[PDB]
């Protein structure tokens, strides 16, 4: 009496149903194949059983438990007698959210966008960020299982975030699904040299909008030695800046960034000649 | 309807309870099951803690919802935020949501000796302003770790 061979075990995460399918035994008369799935946790009293006719290759298990191992047994029956069988394992998983995407993305705030799961085994949903350099977690929330939107506020310009969202049940949550953002911090424009003198130059520029900033950074060099760069750091509540001490008749190149902490924008660029 | 109960060592304590229920009545349920005491819990609803002597439909928490709350335990403190300062200094605040502006800045005073009107608080691009609280910019117990900068 030969077994089955070719088991597939298919847990179903979306509708949490194990489908247990072979391929027919090679032995002539049979007269069924007896399955069981049992958890691998050496609990008692917990075996499930199914017994199919001789023509049938496939069975299901409802209800079996995410995270917890099980191992499925397919005998080939003939009569009076059993085979060997054949067996595996598997563990099922909880489903995880598959168009987990952003939207609505303002300056300030992130938009997160899902189709809530169907199936009620799901109690909510977990949203936490976390700083992706160094893994410091920075925002946690727990939303109920018809939720499919979330504002996220809080990041940091030009950090990058771990942004997940992960499906709940009792006793059980799904692998995370994952996007990450990176804002950076949005640089000056409309850079204008007045009032110049000889050694002497009014730079200004516009601020970016809708951010309050820490600070702006002025760079500037004659364009003939760059190794002879100059730095000033600029209040961000201020526009403009008067350089002194400059070289006559000579080209200097200047340089207008904007500063969060320790992240620069993109550097606003023009050169002018005293 | 079900609430369930998330701790800070990831556990989920589930318990099923009417919207006439009041908050005390959902911690003795907490502390029979875990053993912490009443007097030590703090329940929290979208980071903000819910007070004794209401009930959850005086919160309008909607009952048909599967209501997601966090315990915290008072012997935890109260938020605990970083402000770094204008040198870089890293300097740290116990707070709660419903402190107001000036009351951040008074803590901040109290351990660095800037006067509060020489302080500009900016919360991840955006200035904090006196006369609100950091609930207003939804500053409250889910933000883990929250860093205000200083100038």
């Amino acid at each position: 009496l030969s077994p089955p061979t070719n088991l597939h075990l298919e847990a179903n995460p979306d509708t949490g149903v194990l489908t247990v399918s072979w391929e027919r035994s090679t032995t002539p008369d049979i007269t069924g194949y007896r399955i069981t799935t049992t958890p691998t946790n050496g609990q008692q009293g917990n075996s499930l059983e199914e017994v199919v006719h001789a023509d049938q290759s496939s069975s299901t298990f409802d209800n079996l438990s995410p995270g917890l191992e099980y191992n499925v047994s397919v005998y080939t029956v003939k009569d009076d007698k059993e085979s060997v069988p054949i067996s595996d394992t598997i563990i099922p998983e909880v489903p995880q959210l598959t168009d987990l995407s952003f939207v609505d993305i303002t300056d300030s705030s992130i938009g997160l966008r899902w189709t809530p799961l169907n199936s009620s085994t799901i109690i909510g949903y977990r949203i936490t960020v976390v700083a992706a350099g160094e893994g410091i977690p920075i925002f946690e929330d727990f939303v109920d299982s018809s939720v499919g939107y979330y504002t996220v506020t809080g990041l940091e310009p030009g950090i990058d975030y771990d942004i997940s969202v992960i499906t709940l049940i009792n006793g059980g949550e799904s692998a995370p699904t994952t996007l990450t953002q990176q804002t950076a911090v949005p640089p000056p424009t409309d850079l204008r040299f007045t009032n110049i003198g000889p050694d002497t130059m009014r730079v200004t520029w516009a601020p970016p909008p809708s951010i309050d900033l820490t600070n702006f950074l002025v760079r500037y060099s004659p364009v003939k030695n760059e190794e002879d760069v100059a730095e000033l750091s600029i209040s961000p509540s201020d526009n403009a800046v008067v350089l002194t001490n400059l070289l006559p008749g000579t080209e200097y190149v200047v340089s207008v960034s904007s500063v969060y902490e320790q992240h620069e924008s993109t550097p606003l660029r023009g050169r002018q000649k005293t | 309807m079900q609430i369930f109960v998330h701790t800070d060592t990831g556990k989920t304590i589930t318990l099923e309870v009417e919207p006439s229920d009041t908050i005390e009545n959902v911690k003795a349920k907490i502390q029979d099951k875990e053993g912490i005491p009443q007097d030590q819990q703090r329940l929290i609803w979208a980071g903000k803690q819910l007070e004794d002597g209401r009930t959850l439909s005086d919160y309008n928490i909607d009952p048909q919802l599967k209501l997601h709350l966090v315990l915290r335990l008072r012997a935890a403190g109260g938020m605990q935020i970083f402000v770094t300062t204008q040198t870089g200094k890293t300097i740290t605040l116990e707070v709660e949501p419903s402190d107001t502006i000036e009351n951040v800045k008074a803590k901040i005073q109290d351990k660095e000796g800037i006067p509060p009107d020489q302080q500009r608080l900016i919360w991840a691009g955006k200035q904090l302003e006196d006369g609100r609280t950091l609930s207003d910019y939804n500053i409250d117990y889910r933000f883990l770790h929250l860093v205000l900068r200083l100038r």
